[PDB]
C-alpha cells in the first residue's frame, strides 16, 4: 500500500505500454511540491496613463497589474518582497547601483520576461493553456535545475543548442544511401532518449511504441509534444540564454566562459508535466504572449 | 511447564528462538530507521512535539495530479 | 547439496595410485599424452595470442580512467575498447582511436582459431569424432559474423565494443538502428533453438538423475548394451508425448539444437543491414506484424513538420552567442 | 503400437488418482487421469484462442494476437471481447501444465524412475505463472498479463524492457542470460563427447569413458563425470528459468526506476564512495 | 526486380528445407532401438523407417 | 456512409430498403483493429522521409582538455548521469598538456 | 536424552532468561515512549 | 474430542499452528501498516476522530 | 504417537493454550477499539 | 548456567561469537558513517549544537 | 564433549571476558555521547 506501484496505461491493452510508479516516493515527491506552491496575489485593474520611466517590455498592463506582477516575481526569482535582489530600490527605474555597475539581475530579469513570452506565445504546441511562468524554472530561486555548460563535442545536450537530427532508423526494407547512419549514432540517440525519460519521469513507452521507434501513429501524442519541446529549447538557448554570456558575473559561466542553458529537466524537473501540471501562467496576463488565455481576453490597458 | 523440553530438544528449540528474535528485532528497527517520525540517526535530538507526524489528510489541487493521464 | 543416490554422498574412494591403469596417470591413449592439461603447438601460441588481446584491452580500460586503480575496480563494467569512428570505414584508424580495438580484435580472433586447431588435434589423437571442433566451429562462425557483418556495410565503426556493459549498450542500438530485431526471422530461429538446447538439456538430465540408481548415466554402456535404464527412459517419453529417441541419439538432438543456436544467429546478422535495413518493416511486408488500433493520427502539414534529420557529425567548435 | 519390448512394462499401479479406471494406453500416450484432464483444458484452450482468432482481424497465423484486458479492470474477469477470452485461455492453460506434471508423475512412478522430470518441468511452469498469474497480481491488474499471438507476445516483451529504459542492466537477468548461453555450450559439449565416443573415425574401436573422461579434463581443466555432466545442465537449465522468473518478478512490483540507475549502490561503497 | 522476393524470404525457406531434412535425419535414428513396432495385424515402421540396428566394434587387449 | 436509413414511422432502421427488428450495430472486428495492406501503406501513415545530414566540412581539434578519455557512446547517461565523485569527474577529461617553453 | 529432571532446572533458567528480557524490553520501551510516544 | 490428537500428531501440529499464527499476525500487521488509516508508526498519535477516512459516496 | 492418557493431557493444556490466547488478543483488541475504532 | 557450554561446542561457540560481533560492528559504523549528522570523517570536527539535524514538523 | 569442571571453569573466563568488553563499549558510548548526543 506504500511499497504498492502505481501504474498508468498509456497505449493499446497487450502492448504492455504502462508507467509505473513507486506510490509512496511519489507522493513525496507530490506533496513537496504542493505544499511550497506559492499563492497569487489576486487580481485587480484600475485606469490611468503609464508613470514609468525605463520599462521596455511590460508596458503593455495596467500599473495594478505591473505592480502585482513585481510581487509575483519576486516570490518566484527571489523570495517575496524581496524587490532588493534586481532593484536599487529608492530607484527602481535604475538599472545600475549607485557605483555606476550594472544591475545584472534587472537586465536578465527583462530577457526572462522577453523569453518567457515567446514561449508562452509560439510555443503552445509544446506548453498549450499550461503556460509557463518564472516559477516554473525557478522555483523560488534564482538558479534553475538542469543547468548546462559545453564540455564534450559529442555531449547530448547540444541537441537542445545548435545541433539537429537524431533520427537513425530507415524508412524502408532494403538499405540505401538515404540512411547510412552507424550504431554509435543509435547509442547517441538512445543515451539522448534516456536522458529525455529522466527528465520526465517516464520511460520509453510514454512517446514510443518500441517495436518500431521510428513510428508516430504507433505512438502516444505525447511524443508529438516532445518534439515541439526540442524545437522551443533551441530557440530558448540560441536566443535568450546563451546570448547573456556577457551580462552575468564570472561565476555564473561555464568553464569555456559560456552561459548556462536550459533541458528539457529545467521545467519538467522530474515529472510528467512541469509542477504536475499546475496552471499559474493563466493568472498572469504580463506573461501571455497571446491576445487571449483559453479564450479569457488579456486586459490591454 | 517443563515438559515441552522433552517434546523438543532444547538446542534446537534454543537456536530456533534466538533466530526469530534477532531477525524480528533487525526488521523493526530499520521499519522504524525508515520511518519518518523514528529516524533517530537524523533526527532523535528533536522533541517530542517537533518530530514528523503522519497527516490526518494530503493536500491537493484541482488541475493538479500525481500521475499522467491515460486509458 | 544432499542428492537422491548415496554415489558420492559419503564413502567416496580414493585411487592412491593412479587410476586409467584422486590421482591421474602419466601415460598414452596411443599416442596421445595423458597427464598434463593439453596444449600442443597450437595450444601455446593460442595463449601468447589471447594473452596480448586481453593486456590490450585491460590496459586501455585503464587508461581510460586516467590509471586510477580504484576507479579501474569502481567503474570496470562501463569501460571499453572502442571501434575506430564511422568516418575512418575499413580504413586503418589512429591508435587512440580505434587502433588498439582492431589489434585487439586481430589477437583474439587468431588466439580463437588457434584454440580451434587445438581441440581438432586432440580429438583426432584420443581417437574420437570430430563432433565437439564442429559444435566449436559454429560458436566461431557467430563470432565471425562480427566481424564480416561490419565489412559488408563498410565501416569497423559497425564493430561490438569489448567491454561489459558497452557491449550490452551495442546490443541494443544493433536491435534500434536497424529496426527492431525481433522482426528477423533468423533471431527468432536461433532464440527457439537456444530455448530448445534449455528444454532438451533440463529433460535429458532429468531423465538420466531419474534412471542413475538402474546405470542409466553409464550412457556408453547403454548406448552399446542397453539395459533397462535405456527401456525405461524410451518409454517414459513416449508414454509421456508419443514419441522418444534413443541414448545415443538424443545426443543428436542436443547435439544440433545447440549447433543450430548459433548457426541460425550468425545468418540473421550476416543478413542485418546487408539485405534488410529495417526488420519491421520487412515483418510488414511478408506479414508478421499483428495490427493494433492508431494511437495517433498525423495531418499532412506534421507528416512534413515531424519528420526529422538523419544524425549527422557533432559541432567541433563552441560557438560565441555575442551579437 | 508397441516398442518390442515395451509389453513387459505397461502394468498397472503408480496412479496418483483414480485407481484403475483411467490406467490405460491410447495409442503410445499413456492416458491416467490427468492424461483425461490434460486432453480438456489443451481442447478448451485451442479452441478458444481458434475463436480468439475468429473474432479478431485476421487468419494470419503470426498476426493472431488474443490481448489481455485493460488495466482499469484490475483483478476481475473483463468482458471476453475485451480481454476476458485471454483470462479463461490462462486458466485452461494452467489447468493443462498442472495437470501435464503430475500426468508425468504416474509414469515416472509406473516405470520405478525418480521424479526428477516432473520437478523440472516445474520450472518452467513457475516461470510461466510468474509472467502471467504472479507479476499482474503484484501490480494489481491481470492486464499487465503478455498476448498469446506469436508476434504480439514479442512487442510485449520489447515494451516491457523499454519500460526499464535498459533492461539489459537487469542484475537478475543478466544471472539468467548466462545460464542459458553456459546451458548451450554444456550441451554441445556434452553431446558431441558422447557421439564422438560411440563415432569414431572409420575403422577405430568404439570409445569409452576413459577417453571422454580425458577429453573434458582437457576442455574444462577438471573431470565431471558421467552423474556430473547430468547434474550440471540439469542445474543450468532449470537454474536459467528460476533466475528467468526472478528477473521479470524484480521488474515493476520491486523495482520501478531504469535498470542502469540500480548499480547506483556499487558506485557508492564506502571504500570508494 | 522482384518486389516481394528478397535474399532473406529465400535464405529462410532454404533453413527450412534443410531443417526438415534434419528432422527426418534424427527421426530415423530415433529408432535404431526398439523397432520395429509389435502390434495386433504385425509389425509396423512409423515414418520415416528408421536406420538399421547397430552392431559397436569392441576394442581387443590380447 | 456511416449508418444505414431509418424508417420515420418506427424508428426502425431500413438495410437495403427493407426494416431490421432490433438495432443494428456496424460489425467490426476486435477493436475494430485491420490488417495492415502493406509497407507503402504503413508508410503513408508516418511522417516523411528525414532529411539529409548535416556533416561538417572539416574537422577542427576541441582543446584536450574538452577531449573524453572514455569512448563509449552511451557513458554520460549510463555512468555519469549518476555518478558524480570528485576524483572520478576530474578523470574524465584529459589534464591539460602544454610546451615546456610556454611555461 | 533430555530427562524430565533435566527438563526441570532447564525450565528455571529459561524462565529467569525470558523474564530478565522482557524487564530490560519493557524498560527500553518506557524509555522509547518518554522520547516520542507513538500514540 | 481429544482423540483429534490421535489423528495427528501434537509435535507436528504445534509447530504447523505457530508457523501459521505468526505468519497471519504478520501479515495483519503489514496490512495495516500500508493502510493510511492505520499507519501508525507516522500517523499513530492523531485521536481517532483526525484520523484519515476512505472516501464516501459523493453523489457526484 | 500419543497413549489415551497423553493424548488427553496434552488436550487440556492445548484448550486453555488457545483459550488463553483468544482471551489475550481480545484484550489487545479492546485496547485497539479505544484508540482508533473501525466501525 | 555453564552446563549451556555441555549443550553447545566451546570452540564453535566463541568463533560465531567473534565473526558477529565483528559483523555488527561494521554494520553499525557504516550506517552512521552513511549519515548526515554523524559522517564523522567529513565533519567530526563541527561541534554538537553546529552537526546537521533531520527535518521537523512544521510549526502548524 | 567436556566435564562440568572445564564447563564451570571456560563459563569464568566467558562471563567475565564478555562483561569487561561491554565495559569498555560503555566507555565508548560515554565518549560517543560527549561529543555528539543521539537524543
Ligand atoms: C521451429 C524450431 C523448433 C521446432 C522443433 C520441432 C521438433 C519436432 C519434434 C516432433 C517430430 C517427431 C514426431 C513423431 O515422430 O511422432 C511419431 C509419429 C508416428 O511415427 P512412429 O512413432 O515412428 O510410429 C508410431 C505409429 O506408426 C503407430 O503408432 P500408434 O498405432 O500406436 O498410434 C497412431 C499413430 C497415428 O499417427 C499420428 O497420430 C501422428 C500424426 C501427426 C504427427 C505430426 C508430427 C509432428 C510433425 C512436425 C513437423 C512439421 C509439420 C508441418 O501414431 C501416433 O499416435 C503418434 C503420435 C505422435 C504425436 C507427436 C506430436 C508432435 C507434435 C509436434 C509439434 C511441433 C510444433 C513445432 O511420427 C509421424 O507421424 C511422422 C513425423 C515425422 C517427423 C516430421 C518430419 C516432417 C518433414 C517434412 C514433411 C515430410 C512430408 C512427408
Ligand atoms: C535490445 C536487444 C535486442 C537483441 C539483440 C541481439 C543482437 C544484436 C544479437 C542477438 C543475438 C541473440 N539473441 Mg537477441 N536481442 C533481443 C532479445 C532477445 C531475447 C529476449 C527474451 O527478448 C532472447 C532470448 C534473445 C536471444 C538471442 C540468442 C538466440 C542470440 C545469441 C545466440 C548465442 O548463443 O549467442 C551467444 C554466443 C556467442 C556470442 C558466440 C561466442 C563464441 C566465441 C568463439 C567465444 C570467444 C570467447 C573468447 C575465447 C574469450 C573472450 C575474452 C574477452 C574478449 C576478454 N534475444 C532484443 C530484440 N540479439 C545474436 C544473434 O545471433 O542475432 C541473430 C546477436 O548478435
Ligand atoms: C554451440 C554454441 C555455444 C558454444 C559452444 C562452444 N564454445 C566452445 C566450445 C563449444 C562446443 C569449445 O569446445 C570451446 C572450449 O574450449 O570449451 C571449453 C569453446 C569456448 N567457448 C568460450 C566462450 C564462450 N562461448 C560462448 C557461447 C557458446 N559457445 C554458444 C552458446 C560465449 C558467450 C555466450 O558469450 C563465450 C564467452 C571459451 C571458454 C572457449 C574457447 C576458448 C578460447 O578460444 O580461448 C582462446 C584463448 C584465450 C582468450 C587466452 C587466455 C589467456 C590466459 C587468461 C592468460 C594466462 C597466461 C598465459 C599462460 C601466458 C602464455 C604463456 C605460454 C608459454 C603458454
Ligand atoms: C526448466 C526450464 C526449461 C524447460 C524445461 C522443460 N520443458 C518441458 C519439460 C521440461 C523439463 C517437460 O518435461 C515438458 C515436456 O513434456 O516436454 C516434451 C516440457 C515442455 N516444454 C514445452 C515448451 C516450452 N518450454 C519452454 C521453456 C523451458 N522448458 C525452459 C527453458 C518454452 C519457451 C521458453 O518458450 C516452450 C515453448 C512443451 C513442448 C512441453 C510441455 C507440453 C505441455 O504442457 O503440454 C500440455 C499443453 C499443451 C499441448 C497445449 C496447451 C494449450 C493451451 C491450453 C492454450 C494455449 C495457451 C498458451 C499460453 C498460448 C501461448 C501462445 C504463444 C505464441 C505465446
Ligand atoms: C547607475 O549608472 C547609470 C549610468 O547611466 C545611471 O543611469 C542614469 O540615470 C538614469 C535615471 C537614466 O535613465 C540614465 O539614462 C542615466 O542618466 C543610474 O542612475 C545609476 O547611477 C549611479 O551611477 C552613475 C554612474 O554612471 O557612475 C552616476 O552617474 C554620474 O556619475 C558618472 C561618473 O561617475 C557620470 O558619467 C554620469 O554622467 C553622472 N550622471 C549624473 C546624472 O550626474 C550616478 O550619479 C548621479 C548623480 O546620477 C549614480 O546615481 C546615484 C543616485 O548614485
Ligand atoms: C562552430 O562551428 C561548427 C562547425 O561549423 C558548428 O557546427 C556546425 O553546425 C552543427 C549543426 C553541426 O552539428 C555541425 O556538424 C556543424 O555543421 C558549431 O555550431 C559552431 O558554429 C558557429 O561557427 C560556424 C563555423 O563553422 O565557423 C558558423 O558557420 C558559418 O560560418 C562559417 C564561417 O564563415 C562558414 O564556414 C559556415 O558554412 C557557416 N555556416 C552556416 C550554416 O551559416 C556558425 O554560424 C552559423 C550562422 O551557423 C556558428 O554558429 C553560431 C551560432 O555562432
Ligand atoms: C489434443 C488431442 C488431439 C487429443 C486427442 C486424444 C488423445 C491423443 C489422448 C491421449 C492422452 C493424452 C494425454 C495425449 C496427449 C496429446 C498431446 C497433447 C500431445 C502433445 C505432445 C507434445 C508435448 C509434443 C511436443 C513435442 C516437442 C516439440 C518436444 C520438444 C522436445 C524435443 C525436441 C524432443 C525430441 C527429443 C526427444 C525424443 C527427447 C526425449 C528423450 C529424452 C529427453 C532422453 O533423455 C532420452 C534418453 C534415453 C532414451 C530416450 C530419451 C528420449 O526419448
Ligand atoms: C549446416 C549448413 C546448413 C545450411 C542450410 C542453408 C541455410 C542457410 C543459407 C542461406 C543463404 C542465404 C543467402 C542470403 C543472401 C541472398 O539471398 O541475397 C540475394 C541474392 O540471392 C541469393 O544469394 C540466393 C541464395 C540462395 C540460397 C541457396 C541455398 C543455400 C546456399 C548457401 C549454403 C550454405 C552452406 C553452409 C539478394 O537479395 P535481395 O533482397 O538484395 O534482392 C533484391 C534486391 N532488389
Ligand atoms: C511493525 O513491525 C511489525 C513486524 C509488522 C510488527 C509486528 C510484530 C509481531 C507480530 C511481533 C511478534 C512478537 C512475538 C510473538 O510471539 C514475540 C515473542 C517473543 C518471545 C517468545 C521472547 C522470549 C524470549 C526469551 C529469552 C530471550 C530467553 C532467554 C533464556 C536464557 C538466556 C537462558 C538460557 C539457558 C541457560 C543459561 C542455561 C540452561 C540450563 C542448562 C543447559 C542445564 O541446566 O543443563
Ligand atoms: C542502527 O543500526 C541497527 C542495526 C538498525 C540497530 C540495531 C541493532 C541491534 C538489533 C543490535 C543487537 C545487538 C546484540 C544482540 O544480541 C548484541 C549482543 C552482544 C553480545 C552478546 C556480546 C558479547 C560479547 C562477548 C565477548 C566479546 C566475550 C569475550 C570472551 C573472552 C575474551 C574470553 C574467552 C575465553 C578465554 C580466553 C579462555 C578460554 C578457556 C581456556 C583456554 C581453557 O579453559 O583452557
Ligand atoms: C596489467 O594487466 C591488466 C590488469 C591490465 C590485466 C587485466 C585486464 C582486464 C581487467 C581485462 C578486462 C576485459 C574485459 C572485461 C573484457 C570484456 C569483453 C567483452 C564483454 C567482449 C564482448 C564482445 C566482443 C566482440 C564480439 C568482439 C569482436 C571482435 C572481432 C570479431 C574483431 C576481429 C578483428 C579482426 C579479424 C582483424 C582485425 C585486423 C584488420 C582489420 C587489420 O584485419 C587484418
Ligand atoms: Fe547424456
Amino acid at each position: 500500500g506504500d511499497a504498492a506501484t502505481d501504474t498508468v496505461q498509456v497505449g493499446y491493452r497487450g502492448t504492455a505500454m504502462e508507467q509505473n510508479y513507486d506510490h509512496g516516493d511519489l507522493k513525496t515527491k507530490f506533496a513537496q511540491v504542493k505544499l511550497p506552491q506559492s499563492p497569487p496575489p489576486a487580481g485587480e485593474s484600475p485606469p490611468g496613463p503609464l508613470p514609468w520611466k525605463n520599462v521596455q517590455v511590460l508596458n503593455d498592463i495596467s500599473i495594478a497589474e505591473f505592480n502585482r506582477t513585481m510581487i509575483a516575481m519576486s516570490t518566484w526569482v527571489a523570495g517575496t518582497g524581496n524587490c532588493a535582489y534586481c532593484h536599487n530600490v529608492a530607484a527602481f527605474q535604475d538599472d545600475t547601483l549607485p557605483n555606476g555597475k550594472p544591475l545584472y539581475t534587472k537586465i536578465v530579469a527583462r530577457r526572462m520576461l522577453q523569453m518567457t513570452r515567446n514561449i508562452n506565445g509560439n510555443y503552445s504546441q509544446h506548453v498549450k493553456n499550461t503556460g509557463v511562468t518564472c516559477y516554473t524554472c525557478h522555483m523560488g530561486k534564482p538558479l534553475p535545475n538542469g543547468l548546462w555548460f559545453y564540455s564534450s563535442q559529442t555531449d547530448y545536450l547540444r541537441h537542445y543548442l545548435d545541433r539537429d537530427g537524431a533520427r537513425v532508423i530507415t524508412q524502408g526494407v532494403a538499405p540505401s544511401n538515404a540512411n547510412r547512419s552507424s550504431t554509435k549514432q543509435a547509442e547517441w540517440t538512445y543515451a539522448l532518449m534516456i536522458s529525455q525519460s529522466r527528465s520526465l519521469g517516464v520511460n520509453c513507452t510514454y512517446c514510443h511504441n518500441t517495436r518500431q521507434f521510428a513510428s508516430w501513429r504507433e505512438a502516444p501524442p505525447a511524443r508529438v509534444t516532445a518534439y515541439h519541446g526540442i524545437l522551443m529549447l533551441r530557440d530558448v538557448n540560441q536566443n535568450y540564454l546563451a546570448p547573456l554570456q556577457p551580462v552575468y558575473p564570472a561565476v555564473r559561466l561555464g568553464a569555456m566562459g559560456d552561459a548556462p542553458k536550459a533541458q528539457c529537466v529545467t521545467c519538467h524537473n522530474g515529472a510528467y508535466k512541469p509542477l504536475y501540471g499546475a496552471q499559474m501562467a493563466k493568472d498572469f496576463p504580463a506573461m501571455w504572449g497571446r491576445a487571449d488565455w483559453n479564450g479569457v481576453p488579456f486586459p490591454g490597458i | 511447564m517443563h515438559r515441552i523440553w522433552l517434546m523438543y530438544d532444547p538446542r534446537r528449540v534454543m537456536v530456533a528462538l534466538v533466530g526469530f528474535l534477532a531477525v524480528l528485532a533487525l526488521v523493526i528497527h530499520f521499519v522504524l530507521l525508515s520511518s519518518q517520525r523514528y529516524s533517530w540517526i537524523e533526527n532523535g535530538t528533536l522533541g517530542a512535539d517537533q518530530a514528523p507526524v503522519g497527516a490526518s489528510a494530503p493536500a491537493a489541487a484541482a488541475e493538479m495530479s500525481p500521475l499522467p493521464p491515460g486509458r | 547439496m544432499l542428492e537422491y543416490q548415496n554415489l558420492f554422498t559419503r564413502v567416496q574412494v580414493r585411487t592412491v595410485p593412479e587410476p586409467g591403469i584422486f590421482s591421474y596417470l602419466a601415460g598414452k591413449f596411443g599416442d596421445a599424452q595423458i597427464g598434463p592439461i593439453y596444449l600442443g603447438w597450437a595450444g601455446v601460441l593460442s595463449l601468447i595470442f589471447g594473452f596480448i588481446a586481453i593486456e590490450i584491452i585491460g590496459l586501455n580500460m585503464w587508461a581510460s580512467v586516467g590509471w586510477d586503480p580504484v576507479e579501474f575496480i569502481r567503474q570496470l563494467p562501463w569501460l571499453a575498447l572502442e571501434p575506430p569512428p564511422p568516418q575512418y570505414g575499413l580504413r586503418v584508424p589512429p591508435l587512440n582511436q580505434g587502433g588498439w580495438y582492431l589489434m585487439a580484435g586481430f589477437f583474439l580472433t587468431v588466439s580463437i582459431i588457434l584454440w580451434w586447431i587445438r581441440i581438432y588435434r586432440r580429438a583426432r589423437a584420443l581417437q574420437m569424432g570430430s563432433h565437439l571442433p564442429w559444435a566449436f566451429a559454429s560458436a566461431i562462425f557467430l563470432y565471425s559474423t562480427f566481424f564480416f557483418q561490419p565489412l559488408l556495410v563498410g565501416s569497423w565503426s559497425e564493430m561490438v565494443p569489448f567491454g561489459i556493459f558497452p557491449h550490452l549498450d551495442w546490443t541494443s542500438a544493433f536491435s534500434i538502428r536497424y529496426g527492431n530485431l525481433y522482426y528477423n526471422p533468423f533471431h527468432a530461429l536461433s532464440i527457439a533453438f537456444l530455448y530448445g538446447s534449455a528444454v532438451l538439456f533440463a529433460m535429458h538430465g532429468a531423465t538420466i538423475l531419474a534412471v542413475a540408481r538402474m546405470g542409466g548415466e553409464r550412457e556408453i554402456e547403454q548406448i552399446t548394451d542397453r539395459g533397462t535404464a535405456a527401456e525405461r527412459s524410451m518409454l517414459f517419453w513416449r508414454w509421456c508425448m508419443g514419441f522418444n529417441a534413443t541414448m545415443e541419439s538424443i545426443h543428436r538432438w542436443a547435439w544440433w539444437f545447440a549447433v543450430l543456436t548459433t548457426f541460425t544467429g550468425g545468418i540473421g546478422i550476416l543478413l542485418t543491414g546487408t539485405v534488410v535495413d529495417n526488420w519491421y518493416l520487412w515483418g510488414v511486408k511478408h506479414g508478421l506484424v499483428a495490427p493494433y488500433p492508431a494511437q495517433n493520427q498525423l495531418t499532412p502539414e506534421q507528416q512534413d513538420l515531424l519528420r526529422g534529420r538523419y544524425q549527422g557529425t557533432a559541432p567541433d567548435s563552441f560557438p560565441s552567442y555575442v551579437v | 503400437a508397441m516398442l518390442s519390448f515395451e509389453k513387459k512394462y505397461r502394468v498397472r499401479g503408480g496412479t496418483l488418482i483414480g485407481g484403475d479406471l483411467f490406467d490405460f494406453w491410447f495409442g503410445p500416450f499413456y492416458v491416467g487421469f490427468f492424461g483425461v484432464t490434460t486432453i480438456f483444458f489443451v481442447t478448451l484452450g485451442t479452441l478458444l484462442c481458434v475463436w480468439g482468432a475468429a473474432m479478431g482481424p485476421t487468419w494470419n497465423l503470426w498476426q493472431i494476437n488474443i490481448a489481455p484486458p485493460d488495466l482499469k479492470y484490475g483483478l476481475g474477469l473483463a468482458p471476453l471481447r475485451e480481454g476476458g477470452l485471454w483470462q479463461i485461455i490462462t486458466l485452461c492453460a494452467l489447468g493443462a501444465f498442472g495437470s501435464w506434471a503430475l500426468r508425468q508423475a504416474e509414469i515416472a512412478r509406473k516405470l520405478g524412475m525418480g521424479m526428477h522430470i516432473p520437478w523440472a518441468y516445474g520450472g518452467a511452469i513457475l516461470a510461466y505463472t510468474t509472467l502471467v498469474v504472479i507479476r499482474p497480481f503484484l501490480l494489481g491488474a491481470w492486464g499487465h498479463g503478455f498476448p498469446y499471438g506469436i508476434f504480439s507476445h514479442l512487442d510485449w516483451v520489447s515494451n516491457v524492457g523499454y519500460q526499464y529504459l535498459h533492461f539489459h542492466y537487469n542484475p537478475a537477468h543478466m544471472i539468467a542470460v548466462t545460464f542459458f548461453f553456459t546451458n548451450c555450450l554444456a550441451l554441445a559439449m556434452h553431446g558431441s563427447l558422447i557421439l564422438s565416443v560411440t563415432n569414431p573415425p572409420k575403422g577405430t574401436p568404439t570409445g569409452t569413458s576413459e577417453q571422454e573422461n580425458v577429453f573434458f579434463r582437457d576442455l574444462l581443466g577438471y573431470s565431471i563425470g558421467a552423474i556430473g555432466i547430468h547434474r550440471l545442465g540439469l542445474f543450468l537449465a532449470v537454474g536459467a528459468a528460476v533466475w528467468s522468473a526472478i528477473c521479470i518478478v524484480i521488474s515493476g512490483p520491486f523495482w520501478t526506476q531504469g535498470w542502469p540507475e540500480w548499480w547506483n549502490w556499487w558506485l557508492n561503497l564506502p571504500i570508494w564512495k | 526486380m522482384m518486389e516481394y522476393i528478397d535474399g532473406a524470404q529465400i535464405a529462410l525457406y532454404a533453413f527450412w528445407l534443410f531443417f526438415f531434412g534434419l528432422i527426418i535425419y534424427l527421426r530415423r535414428e530415433d529408432k535404431r532401438e526398439g523397432y520395429p513396432l509389435e502390434s495386433p495385424q504385425g509389425p509396423r515402421d512409423g515414418w520415416p523407417k528408421g536406420a538399421p540396428k547397430k552392431t559397436y566394434v569392441h576394442r581387443d587387449h590380447g | 456512409p456511416t449508418a444505414w436509413p431509418v424508417d420515420p414511422t418506427t424508428g426502425q432502421t431500413l438495410i437495403n430498403g427493407r426494416p431490421v427488428v432490433g438495432r443494428v450495430f456496424i460489425m467490426r472486428k476486435t477493436d475494430g483493429t485491420v490488417k495492415y495492406p502493406n509497407v507503402a501503406d504503413v508508410v503513408a501513415h508516418e511522417a516523411l522521409a528525414p532529411l539529409p545530414p548535416v556533416v561538417g566540412s572539416s574537422y577542427q581539434q576541441a582543446p584536450i582538455t574538452n577531449q573524453r578519455r572514455m569512448r563509449g557512446i552511451m557513458i554520460q547517461s549510463t555512468l555519469w548521469d549518476m555518478d558524480r565523485k570528485r576524483s572520478a569527474t576530474r578523470q574524465r577529461y584529459y589534464p591539460a598538456s602544454t610546451p615546456a617553453n610556454q611555461l | 536424552g533430555m530427562t524430565e529432571e533435566e527438563a526441570r532446572r532447564f525450565h528455571g533458567y529459561m524462565v529467569t532468561g525470558t523474564l530478565g528480557y522482557v524487564v530490560v524490553a519493557s524498560v527500553a520501551h518506557f524509555l522509547a515512549w518518554s522520547w516520542r510516544p507513538w500514540f
